């Protein structure tokens, strides 16, 4: 099987073979046939009476663990713990953002750059704004956001875009969210030996936990990031490994937390550091981003995107990365080993993510700019250790357009609003094109890479099929970066891949057929958008012809995302089977009974063409239900 | 019934009416009997633009229903909707041709029916010059004669060439609107199919001024969209046939504005209840400068 559809990826894999270094593909091959029990989710290790493995085939072999737990119980608890872990990752990201908001000041390193956005958020949090200092408002907003994480009395605060009907449905179902850390703790408590042994209740607890990610953690992280670093607008950038410069210092930012990458971008324009880069013999400083931190700095500043998850190692294989600065999440620990074969400084900066044999330079949030300058100076000084004979940068990079926040999308939609009719600054043109049938629907393509799928193949095939069927596509994360590398994030792509209705819409609004809405936490934006559409049409989000796809997901964060997208009322297709096939009841809940609960359900489909067909059929049947 | 289904239903009704009237013409006059429009050089302009074929006898008119049949594909995608609008336009043209071959004088005053080529050439000079900054196709009935007269005279005072289809003709007559080719208020006919008589004005504008040869349908549609500043104001309740004819106008690149609740399409299908702002809304939608 081919390892990737990306030519630059293939060239660097040949180079890695020539250099005698191992990749994620090599380790996947070394793992050989993976354990069937773990793959089906019928293995349990929740107590030291175990490990227990029960048969993935009902009626044969061992039926219960030592405590008496069935295959359905073991599967449901394993799934719930994946959701809890994903929720924890996203919530910790949002908590750091809220703490940064709490420390903003007029003369400090972290300021308020979008005051209108802050005032709207303050309105959503019942924070007074009129005749008040902007930083007093910011601190009050940060306090309310922080209380969302750990309040023990009262109800949490949810964005106004969330329909009232969806909230009432959640309350009736018993999944209405509480404080984020409280829900994570509840899931961890109920999976403990001898607690919850009922699959339906376990799945409902996991949905309840995932809601605190989708609508509170990721949402607050995104909106506070907009407040502090600016709301994204349409902006040009370049993507894929070709963005590395042979004659410049190459600094690659990998990870998820945006404050460090924002401070590194600011430090790169420091005159002393630019002079130092010139003095070490480089033309300048070339900042490139990877994964979600790359998505953030690219959405807000046009920083070039070096690559997505399964390309991170190959970035080092070029031999041109002088510094690789990582914060947390989706940072392959093998990088520490791999950087030994090159001059690269692999720099960890977060106390949450220590990696053995990496260079640890703790990013100081109290003095973010000075700390970022010190880290960047280490990367720049490493340019003297470059071995130019080992350098091979593929001449493969692609132009991309991104920055499509909900605000930017609304601004673009204002173009097709007749001034004599109005209203302006709404999602009404999008609702109109969806209701009329010019657009069949909207689909979110999100998720990681996975060695089980030819890298980027499923993302590209799913996106092309959807836009060919007049389904407008919004992309986040590594899927968005796969689209960027391929060339879908271009206005020209409208006439090259889209169907007639979507091509007309793209021409009228002057947008690409695929809209890059940011990082994984920025999936909250997608929720926001859908909610607005629903609130404009007076229906629940489960009545709309919308869907989400995770063609190549790998992370626990992806599991939590799919769970809260389904719980919000949006059908979700998974291109990688989750470890639930061992529990028939869990499969039936996720793919059949969920529709009775929240009006949406999971679809497991490993063939992208079949997934596109199923998405189109499901959207059409929801349209016929809605009468459009 | 959604927009696509409404357009498909309208196109099927137009096809049924065309089949009935063609059967009547075949029964009364014979398949060798001549089929023509008064003083034109492009036979039936819509069929000539779509295929390049000139319809000369009744048998060929009966064979032209296959064009309407092949232009109706009931799949909910935008291209099929535009093709279905074009099917309605072809069916309306066939109905008008059958009217002309059945009756010696199908239209009486003030209705003018078909517009001859010399009138098109006369209007071409003020069209490109800018003395005619647009073509207002008014179809249906306004709630009052006063509002219809007000809108029509507002268009007239701005130099636009306004064409009238339906009961709006009677409302304008009650409103003391002075009509004629020099007064730029042209009543086409009381039936919806009479709207084709302004559609052929645009089509022949591509045939005469644009120089596009017959059968180059995409070139004709591009020319009408980028050169002919026409728009539709549909007043009063809209049947499926009216919506299908509006889909044809959209296929020609002409935006359709109405006072009725319809599934809106930005820049193409717009609802404007306020009759005091309909003229400005149409001028903005068609990008017309006075
Ligand atoms: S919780 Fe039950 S099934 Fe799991 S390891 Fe312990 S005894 Fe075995």
């Amino acid at each position: 099987k081919a390892k990737s559809i990306d030519q630059a990826t293939l060239q660097l894999l040949d180079k890695a073979k020539q250099d005698g270094v191992e990749t994620v593909w090599d380790r996947k091959a070394d793992m050989k046939v993976q354990c069937g029990f773990g793959s089906a989710g019928v293995c349990c290790r929740n107590c030291s009476m175990g490990p227990c493995r029960v048969s993935p085939v009902p009626g044969k072999g061992v039926e219960r663990g030592i405590c008496g737990a069935t295959a359905d119980v073991i599967v449901s608890r394993n799934f719930a713990r994946m959701v809890a872990a994903g929720t924890a990752a996203h919530s910790d990201h949002g908590r750091s953002i809220a703490l940064s908001l709490y420390h903003t000041s007029k003369d400090g390193d972290i300021k308020v750059k979008d005051e209108n956005k802050l005032k709207e958020v303050a309105k959503s949090f019942n924070v007074e704004t009129e005749g008040r200092d902007i930083y007093d408002i910011a601190h009050d907003v940060a306090k309310e956001g922080l209380s969302n994480y750990g309040k023990q009395l009262g109800e949490v605060t949810l964005p106004p875009s969330l329909p009232e009907k969806r909230k009432e449905l959640w309350r009736k179902l018993g999944v209405y969210p509480r404080a984020v850390d409280r829900e994570i703790a509840a899931v961890m408590h109920s999976t403990h030996i001898g607690c919850n042994a009922d699959a339906e209740a376990m799945i409902k607890m996991s949905m309840r936990c995932s809601l605190t990610d989708g609508w509170m953690g990721s949402f607050m992280g995104t909106e506070f990031s907009d407040i502090m670093f600016g709301t994204p607008h349409s902006i040009d950038t370049e993507a894929n490994l070709g963005v590395l410069e042979k004659n410049s210092v190459n600094v690659v930012l990998h990870g998820h937390e945006p404050l460090l990458s924002e401070m590194v971008v600011e430090a790169a324009s420091d005159p002393e550091l630019v002079e130092l880069a010139k003095s070490v013999g480089a033309d300048g400083i070339n900042l490139c981003g990877m994964c979600c931190t790359g998505n953030e700095v690219s959405m807000r500043h046009g920083i070039k995107i070096a690559g997505n998850f399964m390309q991170q190692e190959l970035a080092v294989v070029t031999g041109a990365v002088d510094g690789l600065i990582v914060d947390v999440q989706c940072i392959m620990p093998a990088l520490a080993k791999l950087s030994k074969s090159y001059h690269t400084k692999f720099i960890t900066t977060s106390p949450k993510a220590h990696i053995t044999d990496s260079i640890y330079m703790e990013f100081d949030e109290e003095n973010p700019l000075d700390s970022a300058k010190k880290i960047l100076k280490e990367a720049i000084l490493n340019f003297k250790n470059r071995d130019q004979s080992k350098v091979m940068i593929p001449e493969l990079k692609c132009k991309a357009i991104l920055g499509y926040s909900v605000e930017e999308i609304i601004n673009k939609l204002d173009k097709v609003v007749n001034t004599q009719i109005g209203p302006m600054q709404t999602v009404k043109p999008l609702a109109d094109v969806l209701v009329s049938g010019v657009l069949r629907g909207a689909a979110a393509v999100v998720g990681c890479n996975n060695p089980k799928v030819v890298q980027d193949s499923a993302h590209i095939e799913t996106i092309k099929g959807l836009i060919k069927n007049d389904v407008i596509v919004v992309v986040t994360g590594c899927a968005a970066q796969a689209a960027a590398k391929y060339g879908l994030l271009q206005k020209e792509a409208a006439e090259k891949y889209a169907g007639p209705g979507l091509a007309t819409v793209c021409k009228l609004v002057d947008i690409p057929p695929v809209l890059h809405m940011g990082s994984c936490v920025d999936i909250s934006r997608i929720l926001d958008l859908v909610g607005r559409v629903a609130n404009l049409l007076g229906v629940d989000m489960s009545d709309l012809p919308v869907a989400g796809v995770a063609p190549e997901w790998m992370s626990e964060k992806a599991v939590a995302i799919g769970t809260y997208v389904v719980t919000s009322g949006i059908d979700t297709w998974l291109g990688v089977a989750p470890p639930v096939t061992g529990g028939p009841e869990v499969v039936d809940i996720l793919t059949n009974k969920m529709e009775d609960w929240v009006g949406a359900k999971f679809f497991i489909e490993t063939d992208p063409h079949k997934a596109v067909e199923q998405i189109v059929n499901r959207m059409n049947e929801k349209r016929k239900k809605l009468g459009i | 019934m959604n927009l696509f289904q409404t357009v498909f239903t309208g196109s099927k009704q137009a096809l049924a009416a065309a089949e009935g009237i063609v059967k009547q013409a075949v029964d009364e006059k014979g398949r060798d009997y001549k089929v023509a429009f008064p003083d034109t050089a492009y036979s039936l302009p819509v069929i000539f633009a779509a295929t390049g074929k000139k319809i000369t006898n009744v048998g060929e008119l009966e064979g032209a229903l296959d064009i309407v049949r092949s232009l109706i594909v009931e799949e909910e995608m935008l291209d099929k909707l535009l093709n279905s609008g074009l099917a309605t336009a072809v069916a309306a043209e066939i109905i008008e041709a059958a009217k002309y071959v059945l009756s010696d004088a199908p239209y009486a005053e003030p209705c003018v029916g078909f517009i001859s080529d010399p009138i098109i050439r006369s209007l071409g000079v003020p069209l490109v010059t800018g003395d005619i900054p647009g073509v207002a196709v008014i179809l249906g009935e306004c709630p009052d004669s006063e509002t219809a007269a007000k809108i029509i005279k507002d268009y007239q005072s701005k130099g636009l060439l306004t064409c009238l289809v339906g009961k709006v003709i009677d409302q304008a007559i009650e409103g003391k609107v002075k009509m004629g080719l020099d007064l730029r208020v042209i009543p086409l006919g009381y039936d919806v199919t009479s709207v084709i008589h302004v559609v052929t004005i645009a089509i022949r504008a591509a045939l005469i001024f644009g120089g596009i040869k017959g059968g180059q349908l995409n070139d004709i549609l591009k020319y009408t969209a980028e050169r002919v500043p026409a728009f539709v104001n549909a007043f009063g309740p809209l049947s499926e046939l009216v919506v299908s004819a509006g889909a044809g106008a959209i296929a020609l690149g002409f935006p359709v504005l109405t006072d009725q609740v319809v599934p809106e399409v930005p820049t193409l299908l717009l609802t404007q209840k306020d009759y005091d702002k309909m003229v400005k809304t149409s001028l903005e939608a068609r990008n017309i400068k006075i």
